[PDB]
């Protein structure tokens, strides 16, 4: 479930 | 067990100055080194900024991380364990870009022996860890202008989700006239928020996912 902390 | 009503690890000498990540998505790396900095102080009595750049350049694809394009605090910790060290920030300073791995054990400033992941959504367990173990690395949902524009007070955003996208460091908790909050160290410099910190709503249903994926290292 964890999202890489990219689309930022 | 009894827990303090409020905690602030800055008052215990376990928190380094606020850092500025620039146009590099290295918040995960800053979160990870901030958590370990507190444990280094608790073990050795020394307060030393550790190299976020070391993680950006060296905790890469084998750890699921993509440097300035994001990563994970947990696998940052695993790199420090595997590598038997992380360099000081002074020796391996932050450049806000992806570089070749330049780790040198000559300048090792800390080690890491283990890390612990806390259960999804459990703000009570996060509170226990902050009180009794130290600052805790967490993700938050930061993809809201209200987050970047925050100036002071307790932050609450109705549009927030429990899906995290930004790594930060819980260094305490408290209440502002009974509004409970998490004291959160960011890596957007001193001009973000309250001298680089944001107080985020606590016990409001895992607000912005603050307790979705907490973890902390030990030495």
């Amino acid at each position: 479930a964890k999202h890489r902390m990219v689309m930022w | 067990r009894i827990l303090p009503d409020s905690v602030d690890w800055r008052e215990k000498g376990c928190v380094t100055e606020v850092k500025y990540q620039g146009s590099c998505g290295a918040c995960w790396a800053f979160s990870a080194v901030g958590a370990l900095e507190a444990q280094l102080k608790l073990k050795t009595g020394k307060l030393v900024s550790l190299s976020a750049q070391n993680l950006v350049d060296c905790s890469t694809e084998k750890y699921g991380n993509k440097g300035c394009n994001g990563g994970f605090m947990t696998t940052a910790f695993q790199y420090i364990i595997d590598n038997k060290g992380i360099d000081s920030d002074a020796s391996y300073p932050y450049k806000a870009m992806d570089q070749k791995c330049q780790y040198d054990s000559k300048y090792r400033a800390a080690t890491c022996s283990k890390y612990t992941e806390l259960p999804y959504g459990r703000e009570d367990v996060l509170k226990e860890a902050v009180a009794n173990k130290g600052p805790v690395s967490v993700g938050v949902d930061a993809r809201h202008p209200s987050f970047f524009l925050y100036r002071s007070g307790v932050y609450y955003e109705p549009s927030c989700t429990q899906n995290v996208n930004h790594g930060v460091l819980v260094v305490g908790y408290g209440d502002l006239n009974g509004k409970e909050y998490w004291l959160v160290k960011n890596s957007w410099g001193h001009n973000f928020g309250e001298e680089g910190y944001i107080r985020m709503a606590r016990n409001k249903g895992n607000h912005c996912g603050i307790a979705s994926f907490p973890s902390y290292p030990e030495i």
